[PDB]
């Protein structure tokens, strides 16, 4: 499949570019180094264009490496714009982490979405241990849950409904309209 | 997905 | 892929609020279609949208992403079966606005949803079956029998089953 | 595929054709080419609903699903679809040239045509598709239903002269 | 990438931002140098952000980027986004003093892989060159720069702040 | 990605290297083969036809492949009327170093941490002819004796910017 | 990568073809032959009177393709000036000498080589004879030396090729 | 495919 | 992976053939069918009285090859004991059912799959053969075989004994 | 080429004659068929003498590993399972299903016990079964097994010893 | 191609060296190489658990997990493993050298020893590293801190320097 | 094919046949596999019959210093004398092993060639200079040349005929008749 | 064609077959076979059939020196093609027993030719004349014409190589 | 192909 | 698998 | 390359 | 790279 | 490597 | 290569 | 397949 194109006023965007024009970032694939570079660059760009306005991040991702995901997370945190997050279909592993890392009150999920916070689905082990202790801690803080609940869910394939993700604290609202 | 995001 | 005058095909269709679903449903197809639906909905929240389908199926979570988007936006999403609507393509066909679900005379429909977390896939199948039972009007047991087996529906058989509302001629 | 510039912007060779309402069918028929051809039929029928549409065809066929999508789209649209065989039209290609408007099924002086159709109880459903084809072309060639059933179970030659006795085309060009 | 008509890295370049999210080779070096020269010609007053997420690269390419950073007038802020190692770490420390940044969960690797047999003096020339620059950028004595570049340990952003590699950790 | 695109209002979308070519800057940032040579030559000729007066800049970051290709560029630099300033960016080795020193006297530069390798590449008589020719013009460009060049060309050889300047290969190191 | 110059967004080469310059910088196969014959045809169609410049930096290659190029070179109205800019071996040398009498050019350090591919059947040899036939009638030399030189590896410099007759004038 | 989609 | 055994040497699966054991650990295509048929024949020619054990762990194959194996098993004089080890599926399940009555063994936990593989008017007939034969060997009605074979269905060493697929389990 | 090949007479066959077989790869049907054949052959050589199954596998298929399980449960020799570097999924299952007192592991090896309509019911039945066996072989209660086999967690030699997966660590 | 000897018995080289209880670790270390020499150690311990085994090392090392597999199979077997460096011994090659029978650790005059360790499932790596440094100190006799400094660093030690470091016991001539 | 087979009950490959009579081939670039094989061959030959000498036929471009030094140390250690014969090409480390043979037992064929250039054309710098100096030391001893002339000729690309090598002190005799 | 294959049965009959380009591996094998056949029976001759398009000078000179060292007289037979060093080894066969088949070919041209330095081109000059000065001895031809004919790539039939001195007899 | 397609 | 097959 | 080609 | 090239 | 390894 | 190697 | 082939 190829991606459509639209023509606004007289410039021609491709579909995700037209989304980027209204400050929406589409994270819709597995998270690797190149995808992390892409998301980070889009965040830096939107933050540069208007540091005060809000950015949205749509997620439909099975996740990926914790290091790339943490790059994305730190970029969300440091930029002046606050980043809302939405779960389109599937937010797993680092995708789920990034969903829960959204601005409080502005993390969303569609009714038939699913969330799985399973963090993983040699010179670096200490740093992977350093990055693993941070993920559980941030999830605990962002969801109001105790750390021993988080560690228990980030170690198993526990799929959660949008209503379950709401009761867990991962999101703040289910979109219906 | 507005309203409200954006 | 041809181009007209300047839009390329498919994109030209998108200019008049027509989305094409001619390939299997992976997450890339889903993200693309979701973005298209949202764009159309933001340009004119009132005017109808058309979803043309010719798919052998694909991922449940991707198809459900498209389903949720169709359900969230304001415009009505008519659906048409151009040639084939199987698995989640059939689900998405039946998910169109009731009264505005069409199929071509010789287009076929397969509602069979073939495949791990046992609990989860049981839940996903149950959800698909509930939604289909609602979109068509068949009792739940009939849907459970027909989405679990392999079966073929002509445009007329799909009309009388409740999947579509009118054959185009 | 060369490109053409017109007094500006450019488009490949098959797009100037579409500008004068010509559609090409040079490849086998799968889902992708079917989707594109259906879209082209629709666009042409939308810009001007009275003017004629030419379908230039040269395929080794495809499968029933895609070709029948094209067929039902040909029967749907208001502008009568002229159809013309140029090289070889086989399986679903022969069938969709047969599907051309009456009086406007052209063929070049020598261009073969081949009608042999493609090769668990779900398989009980297989006869039904070929049966559909046997029905429709039989009522479009004007020929008995049995000279259409046996004759379609096996490969068979043809010509621009034979395609006119068999009700496959209507004219020839010189 | 995510393009119009002009992708994301080009829009970034338009906003005076250069992204180094890959290993440093001659192709990357030529690109970064051209972008730095271009941003400097377009406006010698405004600053330039160089975000780094690199595992390292060749000394030659890295020193091309470094020398260009020194030549141009605009002040070049550098930011470690996830990993700055070898010449990536070196280029991180080579940013304008006061505007060398790292993110909380970053990592900085100081070790620069070393490289006719008596042409080995080249190695001996390059190593101490690097060290002597690092010692200046960090304020650390040369004797410890020689000891820490020799080993492949990694420093978190915090334990690179006191070292002198970066000047500030950007948080929420 | 790797190669960005700059755009300017007129409407125009260059690649970064084409943007430099607009201001008469040619990139030599890869090994020298015949494709590279033909492109460089074409760029020199085009630039010399825009404004024969204003000078050209050749930025070099190459390991220097082929003598035929490099001499094609050398002959194009000699023939054209504009002066060809030269700048070593990171690595001027083999034939890249040759083109470095082939630039106009007074307009040969290198960055503080650049490096220059004048070791030249790889019938026997043709090889000896090419070697002699390279050493000849190198000796004229540096001012060095033919003999020291004869020796420092045949065996592997490294030089910092300071050493290249000492040797006569460049005329200044870019400062500030 | 290939650079571009500038409403009129010209690619290099395409900008040289704008002023009637054809670039034979590649070896010769079916595609390359077809590539420059269409350029010759297009330039002759765009203007049959004005002359065409053919810059040569080819090591030669297929005999069947080079012969096609040469034949297209002869019959077209314009007269093709061949300029050797680096290399001219096998069919490249032949195409160089076949240029317009008086307007054949070379560069001081360019080299010319005539050692034709040794190999269908009676065709190839016929070509070689027709190859050796016109070479003489273009240089002004007897056949025996031409033949004996074409079965041997002899590189000629811009001066040697001027004495041989392969070339008319050297540029400086 | 109009009338009527769209 | 397969080791050699010295007693001249041969691979591990030839000690088994020496003691009249034939291995079926792979999917059933023409090559394995020919090899197994040839092993059956060689075994029935060395000693036409002694039993022949068929150890089976196959995901199936296609009807033609598996049926070659079956016809050969039925043809030879020695009774072919059959035993399921990992999985007997498609033609593998059928050929385990095709074993000698009273000598169809299975290991404690090992599934059995009867769902069958996918001019075309001829296809049905092949399936019809299978439903006929295993039915007259499972002892079960045909219809409870026909629908139970059109779709994928689990089983077990215990369920296969209720279905008449096997005869004993080993402990 | 094969590894220490005497003359193809490699090291692993030399090992098989000393009644010690080696599982150093993922477990599919090929390795499964070979290991079960080796166990059977080794029990026919001597029904009483011990065999030592060495394990360096990162996991495998339930069907394959269960074939192996039933096999070493069938034959008479005590089968000593010995983890060398890693024992995950069915590797850990086969390790824990060795012979009580003979289940060994090495000081710096690591053991992963996690194991990765009709189809859902099958997966459910299978997971339940292996949990029952693990609870029986370790002595842990069934509930804690159903917990610790849902999550990816490595157990060092001493963690696996304190869990009941092994009986002794060698030094 | 690999040569062969013939004494009824048609041995391949290496096989002939294994016949007198010599294992050759001349390649880099991966899962297959570990699989290969642990089986040789087990075979030699099963053929004769009292007589020693010799381990010639010419490896650049490799994975830490595989090297620890080899080391741990070297520790528990009944016979004592003598390690002889014949050319190179880096990463796990160095570690496997120092882990030999105390007193029967050998090296050749111009052989070199390089103790540089690197060149989910991450909690297991650093535990292996700590065990590595622990036993490296308990085998050389040197302070732990120095060992940890040196294993993160590229330091080539000649036979004499590795003898003065405690990695080996005797040089051969 | 390339490597034939010689039969006598006994089927050898030709090189194994030569090894039977204490002939070791070095007809390829010296990497660590080659070195391990040569070391094992030398040790086995030295265990069969410590008295009868061993011959090393060389036709190698000479790869690795560590591998060559492994072979060198094995040659020094064993009791038998290692005669060495240059077949066509002894370059780099192959030349080093050529001259490392027993004085009076170093041969070359009339049209053999010897390149003593031990090179890595442009890595811990001190180690490299150490290895270079060691090579030059032992080469000076085996040839009798001064350390300075070896230092100079070992660093530059140097070609030598059989006679040039004999003059230099690399070999002791050229095979005749 | 195994039973111990054909070429090994040929080795048993003191026949060595050279039907592939000559490289170090081929050369080591041929040398080992010559040495073995000599050590077994130094009186019986050795057939060497040659169907090689050539190879490196070093490999073929190894084979040549091994032919010269061993006592057994080595006959050589060109079966279809002996070029470059194949031709050299052909002419190097013991005099009187250098054969060629009627439709076979002999190309004397030895492509000129380890070296990372251009002044080490003397080596080529040394290896060329060294070959010629042997050929001039093996054929009886004067050195002038051997230097002329090795320079060009022409090929000689079996007959126009008999009067040249390469082979002594044509087997019909 | 005019006349007559178009 | 004896007893009993074989 | 002008003057003179072109 | 100016001042001064260009 | 005897004496003494082995 | 004997006489004399070996 | 005997009797009867062979």
């Amino acid at each position: 499949n190829l991606i459509p194109t639209v023509i606004e006023q007289e410039r021609a965007y491709d579909i995700y570019s037209r989304l980027l024009k209204d400050r929406i970032i589409m994270l819709g694939s597995a998270i690797d180094d190149n995808v992390a570079n892409s998301i980070v660059s889009q965040l830096l760009f939107l933050a540069a264009e208007d540091p005060e306005k809000e950015i949205s991040l749509y997620i439909n991702s099975p996740g990926g490496s914790i290091t790339a995901g943490m790059a994305i997370y730190d970029t969300m945190q440091f930029i002046k714009p606050k980043v809302s997050t939405i779960c389109i279909g599937m937010a797993a592993s680092m995708g789920a982490f990034l969903l829960a890392a959204g601005e409080k009150g502005k993390r969303y999920a569609l009714p038939n979405s699913e969330v799985m916070i399973h963090q993983p689905l040699e010179i670096a082990a200490k740093r992977i241990l350093l990055l693993r202790d941070k993920l559980n801690k941030v999830l605990a803080e962002r969801t109001g849950q105790p750390l021993e609940v988080i560690e228990r869910d980030t170690d198993r394939d526990n799929f959660k409904s949008a209503e379950e993700a709401l009761e867990y604290g991962l999101i703040d609202k289910i979109l219906t309209h | 997905f507005s309203p409200x995001a954006p």
